[PDB]
């Protein structure tokens, strides 16, 4: 289930990945039905699901090179 | 010691004692020209000590039969000299934080 | 009163600094790590089996064989977490729970009696010690666990090696070093034996 | 503490080396001997002859003394253990 | 006042007074050792430099902490700080020298257990107090600006590895002739019938006695420890200049 | 008083130092040192790990200076949080059931041998100034802690003596003891249950 | 004087700071969210002052971890 | 003279910088709540001359207080 | 459902992390590495060969043996990837396919039998067993077959060993120490025989 | 088009990243260091010459016999390129080439042999094969060259070990080592003999 | 056109870490560590003096030889460049003539013809050579010195164990080992003539 | 081949680096027949471009150098 | 060399008298409407001179002053102000470079 969790966490990026360039892309057409807040609402919750991403990502890394250093 | 009351000093009050005394010159503008109403008057070490009221202002004027006493010439000065107090009150209390947060970060 | 997400976000990101922590004191990690360090010295390579491969083959290990309790920890705390059943210090309590039961399961009572006496508590049954208390117990326990197991495979290679000397001294050659004549044979007693795997299994088993 | 008590702790310990490697050595010199003057009284020249017979010996010998060597050295710990408040005091 | 006269004062009057101490410590027989963790010894010495400050004359003004002068006035600072910690190596493996000529003559590590009780000698009689009563003494008569080990210096430190075989040999010369007369005096008595030889059954008489001499060594060992220490220290007091 | 601004950046700056306070004034030192000594004891080199061997010195200097703690929770934080006493005498508050503990724990010798260094005059050894009794409590520490740690060593050295006399009597001068001996003082360390015998006494060891 | 005690002691102490940011960081949010809604009984200086209060704590506890994380790293990541 | 002279004239300079910016800094704060009670006597230049020189010389206090522990920090990862 | 531009470069910075691990896990680096160490004990001398060039033997060889799965990761993955006709999910599963083949046929039944009963899986067939639980199998069976070939190359070396000793001790002198006088021929025998091109070649070979 | 400034500067900076690699693999750096540690060890002496001088002795020894091609790389692959001469992609070729032709001029052909099917390209020309299979090739010729070297300055310090056992043993003192009185001749034979000076001209010859 | 300041301190501190080859590749240290080994050697002693004691002599022994030398470099460097007398280039050059100097002191004329040959250029005075190849002369020629006296001090101490061995011989006593007996012999008539003091004699006058 | 692969991304670097150096160059000389977007873009593309291939370089020289420290 | 002086050069001795520069513009600019008061001029290369090894200069007015008598010409005035403080602050960019370049070398980073 771990397997899972890692995954459905990848799958929320993702989503709020696309779902920004997904409003830029219409706003930037010149979509009437399109409001800025949405987009920018739209790409700083992207902002922020990347940004944990890439903590959590160096915090593991960094774990792991602590283990694998270890003069055992 | 280290706490908030000490940090802010009583600059977290008068930002509120400035925008209380501006509604009620609001008031008395608006309240120019309907007859009967008394022109009513903040004093301010009255929320100096409710920090650590609403009085009557006595016309130097008669009246005109309306019995309302606003001098819109006070009103107007008054106004202007709240507001460019409230200002700097900002000023004050803005800076608290901006010392506080360099001091913790150190940066 | 449940923490402000901000506050929740700053605890759990605290977790991944302790993460080392937690792999090398309240795992299995300690264990298999010491008795795979015996075992190469047991044998006559010194650094063969290298640093980097006993340490991946440990966690690879010390994964599987604590996939219980991080089930468990799943399936009490971060699904309940996740689905808003609980708060975030019931989550965390309920995430711990597995993990001082598998440290408990793992323990010696006369560790768990010589460190509830240095801290001064009263306790009455096992499953009232504070983890603060625990950890210490525990890791102690592990490690005699530990040599106890690289003790017994030891053996055999001693056997070995006292055989294969003392032959060479009933021909009479002193000088030539039983070390290098008893590689070849500690090295092929663990592969017809197939150490790599009943070792790994005993590990394994032991912890369960 | 002071230092003639260590000499006296050092002393101690090198005493018991000497107990530990007498009770295993003296089983394998007697058979030495033995076979020695065997071998001199029937004229038999085998110098590497005289090995198997002391290390059967000494083999025995650790096993004899299995228990007695042990308890020994768990006791010399205990009493270093209760010994280290001479240290702190 | 400028400040960058106050500010670099300390500095130069704390580091170099620190760095002898520091580099003795490093070479120091127990504070030098394997056991403890740099941090505690840097700690230590941060510690030490820090307490006996007052007893340190102020370092000489002339010399700037950026010049090649001042460059030079910490290298020289090392070289009186190893001095020291070269001597104390020397007692103590000696005596490592003391215990492996005995385990060689004895028909076989022993160097260890004189080792360690030899460092238990160094900390029971405080020599460790010594030698940092040694190292202060050094900044009052060994000032840092002008003063340095000289050629001489160098050439009676050089001439300790006569004294290691000297001192060894005399605390080991009644117990070697013991060893050697009860080696020979089984050797001719058994002799007599060529068939019984020693070769293992030599090694395990040759060794069961050098055991026990090695019992009669420790006996009278603390003696020749103080007789040692008084010509370390006389040497070490030649070095400061004291 | 000196203004909230700075005594936040006081505090917060020496925050950074408490990893000093712990290595030269409290009990994580001693703890150490022994640890360290008893590794090299048995023939495993790093088995032990550095980390582990921190850990548990952490949790002994906890439970073992947490009378320590008491009196300056309840001497120094305290009064602090209720605007009871100002910054430097809650600061002082703190220092004196840190320094009592220190003094207790070091050598008449060694403190002779630094007030002499210091050049300071003195009369009674309760009233020393702390900036040469932190010298002084390590320095004692680590005299204690050296004598403890080769004490324990000794029981290991007997073994290495015995099996190396015990291969060279029957010829076999080049197997190296130390691979034989290997197996053995892992079982006298077991068999005594050194890991609870060696940090009993050290918990015991300071007052 | 135990340490199951100071423990405790020290564990109130921490967990008293954490609720006092707590419940700093409720109050600015409570008082954010009346006023965005439109209670005309808020006003925007007490709403100013509150999440300016919040910031600064929220702040201090980043820094407070920042300095026991290093600290902890210190100490275990030393050369013994 | 001794090293001790030197230390105690460093500490005496760090100390007499420190009151002097905490003198600074409690000027200035007297004069901004003496303006902001409402007190005639007090100008609003003069208050931001005087929060404009504690500002400037805190600031200068962090500087100083950065680079000595800068200094300790690269003086502690050092071979001994 | 495709991974964003941006996670498709975090997940690749992320593999270059781990590509250390993979070179000595899951490639022939190891058993390279192994076989060398075994064969420079053999002989007398510890470290003429050096570790760097014999790390840096092991990385030229496992360049070579690995340049089959290497093309065929390559011609899976990469050109569909680049020319956009699979998507980032794809590419990554046609690209662990290769690899993961290779890792299966150098494995033995019993190391991934250990594993499976340890992961608590349902497995079927082992050709498709999961990652995890292929891993540490692989690397198991690795340092094993690597000291079954490590034997037969300490053999000879031993032979001459034993030879040299007995010559020497059957004409009385029972000082000289053998090892000086055997290390001429045992350079001598992995010179004629052409040793450092037999024993590359075979290593090589082993993986065919 | 030659590489643009900012990358030529990236990858001159990651050959002098590699430049251990470079003289322990494409130098005679090798073959010098393995001598003389068959020298060192054929005498009595263990590591008296010790590990940094022997090294210290080798670079000199490996910077002045391959100075030839380092000029050769000045003067058509430096000079040309400072002189605005040379597109820079041509002056790495130009830098390359000698290198590639000193390292086939001491290689052997059945080294090129077996890497090159190990590499498996249809190559026939023992001049335009890679440096990827050039590279190995090359050391492990050094090494077996260096065995031949080491082999042949170990025969006579083997004839003096075995003449000082012989004498010794004729006179019937057996319990006499030989390795003690054996070494103040080697250490004899060795200096009238000029050995540093004919072994270092020697190794310097030897490349050629 | 004299270095800046900036750029004077990276060369500086350039040296200093190089500074433990310029004393083993440079200095004397090199002769006296060498012959201090076979002294170590000669006696029945392995390991007993320790390397830390031995080293830490021959510091203190070079520091007193190259005391000359040393104050020869500060008063002709040193001084002027701290009084801003010449400019950092040349006082760069009038502190290496003097170690150049001290090092054609120590070298022998047919050490420097080929290695002057070996570099490949163009000298007619031995004064004016690049100090790149004096270097490995110097050292070469240190090697062979040390193995000279070396071999002179080996000798007594041989000279001692065959006399203790033909006489154990003459007495019948075929069987005791003459090494125990003629340990304590060696040591003292080592000590009883002060050996090292005659040895410090001729090792610190051996330069001049 | 995985050597041609290297050889291509590398001559994309420089592709990007010449063309944006050249648009650099004709923005700064003056001439009329380039925009400021073009420039900013093509400078941009390259500046990512370039960093990518120093990550990618860096990571590689680590694992080479975590490679041979190893003891064999 | 290696010495402080010959590394930082003139930029240490230029800082303090842009920063004494200013103090004598800025007391123009204040001391403007006092009437009877002469615009101060500061030399800068005897002021230089004097800060490297270690008088009253007064401004000529472009106009008669309206009877006040104070020759401050406000308009020049912030002029050289501005102009002080850009090279002021290239002054310390020039010093502060000297620094970083000294720990650069000092430490190889």
């Amino acid at each position: 289930d771990f397997n899972d969790l890692l995954t459905k966490a990848i799958n929320n990026v993702n989503t709020l990945q696309k779902a920004s360039g997904d409003l830029q892309t219409r706003f930037d057409r010149g979509d009437a039905d399109v409001s800025l807040s949405d987009v920018m609402i739209a790409r700083n919750k992207s902002s922020v699901a990347f940004d944990a991403t890439v903590q959590i990502r160096n915090k593991l890394v960094e774990a792991y090179k602590d283990l694998m250093n270890m003069p055992v | 010691a280290i706490s908030f009351d000490n940090a802010l000093g009583i600059h977290q009050h008068t930002v509120g004692v400035r925008e209380r005394n501006a509604e009620v010159i609001s008031t008395n503008i608006a309240q120019a020209n309907t007859p009967g109403y008394k022109a009513r008057g903040l004093d301010f070490a009255k929320e100096l000590q409710a920090a650590t009221d609403k009085l009557y202002r006595l016309p130097t004027q008669p009246d005109t039969g309306d019995g309302n006493t606003v001098d819109l010439d006070l009103e107007r000065n008054l106004f202007m000299q709240n507001q460019i107090r409230h200002q700097a009150s900002l000023d004050f209390l803005g800076s608290k934080f901006k010392n506080l947060t360099k001091a913790i970060k150190g940066e | 009163e449940d923490y402000s997400v901000t506050l929740q976000i700053l605890a759990l990101m605290t977790m991944l600094g302790f993460l080392p922590a937690m792999v090398i004191l309240m795992t299995s990690f300690t264990r298999i790590v010491v008795v795979m360090s015996i075992l190469r010295q047991a044998m006559g390579l010194q650094q063969t089996p290298s640093n980097q491969v006993i340490i991946g083959i440990a966690l690879f290990l010390t994964f599987f064989v604590m996939s219980p309790v991080l089930n468990e920890i799943n399936d009490k705390a971060v699904q309940p977490y996740l689905n808003e059943q609980v708060t975030a210090r019931e989550a965390f309590d309920a995430a711990q729970a597995p993990m001082k039961a598998f440290m408990l399961k793992q323990t010696r009572i006369k560790d768990l009696e010589t460190f509830v006496t240095m801290s001064g508590e009263q306790v009455d049954n096992p499953e009232d010690v504070s983890m603060a208390v625990l950890i210490p117990a525990f890791i102690t326990s592990e490690l005699k666990t530990a040599f106890q197991i690289g003790f017994m495979l030891f053996l055999p290679f001693l056997i070995i090696d006292l055989v294969v000397a003392s032959v060479l001294m009933a021909m009479g050659m002193m000088m030539l070093s039983p070390m290098i004549v008893s590689l070849p044979f500690k090295l092929m007693l663990f592969v017809l034996v197939d150490g790599w795997n009943l070792i790994l299994s005993t590990l394994a088993g032991s912890f369960a | 503490m002071t230092p003639e008590m260590f000499v006296e702790l050092f002393r101690e310990a090198l005493w018991m080396v000497l107990i530990m490697v007498c009770a295993i050595i003296i089983p394998s010199l007697l058979i030495g001997l033995i076979v020695a003057i065997f071998q001199a009284a029937t004229s038999i020249n085998e110098q590497t002859l005289s090995f198997l017979p002391r290390l059967i010996v000494t083999l025995l010998a650790l096993m004899l003394f299995g228990h007695w060597m042990t308890q020994m050295l768990m006791e010399y710990f205990y009493g270093l253990i209760e010994r280290l408040p001479q240290v702190l005091y | 006042e400028y400040p960058t006269s106050v500010v670099l004062d300390w500095i130069a009057n704390y580091f170099w007074p620190y760095v002898r101490i520091s580099s003795m410590l490093m070479v120091m027989t127990v504070t030098g050792a394997r056991f403890v963790s740099p941090r505690i010894r840097l700690y230590l010495g941060l510690a030490i430099t820090f307490a006996v400050m007052p007893a340190i004359p102020a370092v000489p003004q002339d010399i700037e902490l950026l010049s090649f002068r001042g460059f030079m006035t910490i290298a020289e600072q090392m070289i009186i700080g190893i001095a020291m910690g070269m001597v104390t190596q020397f007692m103590i493996q000696t005596f490592v020298l003391l215990g492996q000529i005995l385990g060689m003559q004895s028909s076989l590590l022993l160097g260890q257990l004189f080792m360690f009780l030899t460092t238990m000698f160094f900390l029971a009689t405080d020599g460790h107090l010594k030698m940092l009563q040694l190292v202060v003494f050094s900044f009052k008569t060994l000032p840092i600006g002008s003063g340095s080990l000289n050629a001489v210096d160098f050439r009676e430190m050089a001439g300790w590895l006569g004294i290691m075989f000297q001192t060894a040999l005399s605390m080991s010369l009644s117990g070697i002739i013991a060893l050697l007369t009860i080696n020979l005096s089984f050797g001719v008595m058994t002799r007599a019938a060529p068939q019984l030889n020693i070769f293992s059954l030599g090694f395990a008489f040759a060794l069961m006695v050098g055991l026990l001499l090695c019992w009669y060594i420790l006996a009278g060992l603390y003696s020749h420890y103080e007789m040692f220490w008084t010509v370390g220290e006389a040497q070490i007091c030649r070095l400061i200049r004291l």
